[PDB]
């Protein structure tokens, strides 16, 4: 039941701009995993940014990113999109997408916890 | 007797042959729904263990400890999911009774001061893992098992406590 997560869309952007990160999951039951976007910056530990549940109707965002980041899921394309608006210089980091096996497609709960699979990560920096 | 009597008995034989049948489909649906009741009851131990050891209802099959929802399947049951400590069993869409095709039943528990009361019946939804109340799942489609196809001991309402 191995799952492969590929992150794309990262790159340079100006302050106050808009960015989109796509995490594509390929596997047996990719539509059974809650998708969590973490970020890691040089000089600080990994922290979660935004988690989307398997059902997709429950989304949680970090306090520093609440109101600016929006997470959405497309099971037909098997990809989770994270849209960042009004990016700040403190957001210069590498973003990883991770899959947590929820055991249910209709799961309404997701949180930053022991993730089964991790993505390579994309460098998203603003200057 | 005469020819009229023979014709009358032939008509009576035809009546008996073409006699209407009772709602045996409802009883067969109850028998098949018993399998989903058993499958849902199987996950009760895991759900209760998680609730007791963590103080909140299991959000889904993952931390409930039970298998994947699509993997908990029987002859007439296609899925058994866990949602905020509520075990919902959905029957198959084919090779089952027409009255319970792709229909769902529920098993939910309310924590009392002395015990944990388990209720079985129509689908219910718990909004939060820490919530102590349940409500009817949704209108949507005909995903609700009719009370005709549930045992009289498995027709508990959402408001029941
Ligand atoms: C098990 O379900 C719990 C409801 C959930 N808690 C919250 C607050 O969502 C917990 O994260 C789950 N545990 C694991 C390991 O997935
Ligand atoms: O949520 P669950 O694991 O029951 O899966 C729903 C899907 O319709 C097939 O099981």
């Amino acid at each position: 039941a191995q799952l492969q997560l590929v992150e794309s869309g990262g790159g340079l952007v100006q302050p106050g701009g808009s960015l989109r990160l796509s995490c594509a999951s390929s596997g047996f039951r990719s539509d059974y995993y809650a998708i969590v976007w973490f970020r890691q910056a040089p000089g600080k530990e990994r922290e979660g940014v935004s988690c989307i549940s398997t059902s997709g109707k429950t989304t949680i965002y970090a306090d520093s990113v609440k109101g600016r980041f929006t997470i959405s899921r497309d099971n037909a394309k098997n990809t989770v999109y994270l849209q960042m608006n009004s990016l700040k210089p403190e957001d210069t980091a590498v973003y990883y997408c991770a899959a947590d096996f929820r055991g249910s497609r209709l799961s309404d709960v997701c949180s930053y916890s022991s993730m089964d699979y991790w993505g390579k990560g994309t460098l998203a920096t603003v200057s | 007797f005469t020819l009229i009597e023979l014709m009358i008995v032939i008509a009576i034989v035809g009546i008996l042959a073409a006699v209407a049948l009772p709602a045996y489909q409802d009883y067969t649906a109850r028998a098949q729904v018993s399998e989903a009741i058993l499958l849902a009851e199987g996950q009760k131990s895991a759900v209760t263990e998680y609730y007791l050891n963590h103080g909140e209802w299991p959000g889904d099959n993952s931390s409930a400890g039970v298998a994947t929802s699509a993997d908990i399947k029987g002859k007439y049951v296609q899925s058994v999911t866990v949602a905020n400590g509520v075990i919902t069993a959905q029957m198959a869409s084919s090779n089952v009774n027409n009255e319970i095709k792709s229909k769902k039943l529920s098993l939910w528990a309310k924590r009392q001061n002395g015990s944990v009361k388990w209720f079985c019946g129509q689908p219910v939804t718990r909004t939060t893992a820490t919530a102590t109340d349940v409500a009817a799942a949704n209108g949507k489609t005909d995903d609700k098992i009719n009370t005709k196809h549930l045992p009289s001991t498995c027709r508990d309402d959402s408001s029941a406590s």
